[PDB]
């Protein structure tokens, strides 16, 4: 059921719009701190090197890098109200 | 362990 | 015990909404 | 690179329209069948005898007889587009 | 074979075509 | 705005 | 104008 | 070995 735990986690953080408001938030936090485009960039350069570009492939290459160059705020942030949500919906 | 919404 | 859960599980949303979020720049990019 | 293979194929699947296409196709033909209707009245059924209600835990019980519904006629057609699709990316 | 590759690509395409298909249909439902 | 807003393939929280 | 990407529901890997 | 076309 640890798999299917994650089903009930997802089917109600989607559903409560919880989901939405994340990754619209985390879109515009991560927008202004330029991450996105600091990424952006990095994804582009990263394809123009190797002919054959796979995401899977250039996801070992910019994932590592990406998520430290998260601002703390942001990441305190999300991390935060991710976690408030669990708390409310994990029983006791 | 268990989820009540 | 609950308190571990919670933290694993949390992690990895914030992963998943990362993850997801490198890959609309991944899609995005090739545009 | 099995699984890299597979990211390779939903990556020119996706960038190439034929996602996009074939979905829609999909859908359109599903409904005008009527197999909306069914598996639609099937889930709710079957989300009625269970408290609780997961999508991976009906799934089990919904999708191998939805997959029957399924018109003879659009089960081959789109298995026909698929395959058409992937003799031309797949190399020899 | 090759063309027991593909056999098999496309029985998994297929399948994540309706698998999305129920998905769709199941939260569409809880509305 | 009226539909709700479902994840993307990316969104890889399950497997 | 942009491209239609697939639900979290279209799952082709895994 | 199995090969991708674009």
């Amino acid at each position: 059921d640890t798999a299917q735990l994650k089903s009930q986690i997802q089917q109600y953080l989607v559903e409560s719009g919880n989901y939405e408001l994340i990754s619209n938030e985390l879109k515009a936090r991560l927008l202004q701190e330029g991450w996105v485009d600091k990424v952006k960039d990095l994804t582009k350069s990263e394809m123009n090197i190797n002919e054959s570009t796979n995401f899977t492939q250039i996801l070992s290459t910019v994932e590592p890098k990406a998520l430290e160059m998260v601002s703390d705020s942001t990441r305190e942030t999300v991390l935060k109200q991710i976690r408030e949500f669990l708390e409310e919906i994990v029983d006791t | 362990e268990s989820i009540v919404l | 015990s609950r308190k571990d859960f919670i933290d694993t599980m949390t992690r990895e949303l914030y992963d998943a909404f990362l993850h997801e979020r490198l890959y609309l720049i991944y899609m995005d990019s090739r545009a």
